[PDB]
């Protein structure tokens, strides 16, 4: 599961 | 809707009766939520991100309108930066990328 | 095209002349590719995620073709299960989210 910060 | 992606694709979702702001995250198999109480029994999981293993709670079969799509499915609450509607419930409401 | 979301959204690219399999990804800010040598000037970053952060090589202006769509940007190189496009790339090549 990405999220990407 | 068509979303375009300059910003967050950020929507309002109704579950349990209230409103939070979720991330439709097509790079998500399932649906993440941060620590919230929701009714029925729920049992411990595991899952991965981009950063490691965070455990979660797993609720199945909840309601859940996104923009006024109805679906109905299986909701992880969690320790996540954001929360997030993955391709379980994103698959639901007919939600398909086009390019 | 239009892609569905029953399985993960990979599809193919290009870069540093190498093909490779990426996951269109709504949920991701930045294009976080698995490691790779590529040459040119970097600087250190970190982005994180479920699981927490992780130490990333950012290199500037990289050209990447998604599905024959061109596009040129940042992309982000560390240990990461997979390779993942971001907003960031998606914007460019006129991806939107419809439902």
């Amino acid at each position: 599961n990405x999220p990407i910060v | 809707p068509q979303i375009t992606l300059w910003q967050r694709p950020l929507v309002t979702i109704r579950i349990g009766g209230q409103l939070k702001e979720a991330l439709l995250d097509t790079g998500a198999d399932d649906t993440v939520l941060e620590e919230m109480n929701l009714p029925g029994k729920w049992k411990p999981k595991m899952i991965g991100g981009i950063g490691g293993f965070i455990k979660v709670r797993q609720y199945d079969q909840i309601p859940v309108e996104i923009a006024g799509h109805k679906a109905i499915g299986t909701v992880l609450v969690g320790p996540t930066p954001v929360n997030i509607i993955g391709r379980n419930l994103l698959t639901q409401i007919g939600a398909t990328l086009n390019f």
